[PDB]
């Protein structure tokens, strides 16, 4: 399914991924697209900070739903 | 003055829209207080 | 900044900018605090 990331300035990228995949798994993919290594990513949904080891059904991440990049400064 | 309050404030009220979409259940006043009160040389980090 | 890092991708150091002339990483600190 596709979900978005609302990127540094704004800008919304799109990402394929399967409902049991991790953050970590995302920040990777983001990684690919950004240049931003994934240390040094923050991923911001419905109020919360997104874990790595967690998955994005854990934080009831749907098709479609927009994620924010915010970065670790 | 009363062109650099100008300055600060229209950078503020950009931030101020992406909080309130990264923390949508949250007050939009108390975001701004936050957001006033919160910090910022770091572009060369 | 392009003439500190002169080879990096122009478009991911105005990215960088944009962050830290908003300061929106420790905003977002301080409203993630509010419900620890």
């Amino acid at each position: 399914m596709q979900i978005f990331v609302k990127t540094l300035t704004g800008k919304t990228i799109t990402l394929e991924v399967e409902p049991s995949d991790t953050i970590e798994n995302v920040k990777a993919k983001i990684q690919d697209k950004e240049g931003i290594p994934p240390d040094q990513q923050r991923l911001i949904f419905a109020g919360k900070q997104l874990e790595d080891g967690r998955t994005l059904s854990d934080y009831n991440i749907q098709k479609e739903s927009t994620l924010h990049l915010v970065l670790r400064l | 003055s009363s062109l650099i309050k100008k300055i600060e404030e229209n950078e503020r009220k950009d931030t101020l829209n992406t909080l309130q979409n990264m923390f949508p259940d949250m007050d939009p006043s108390l975001i701004e207080d936050v957001c006033i009160a919160a910090a910022s040389g770091p572009c060369v980090d």
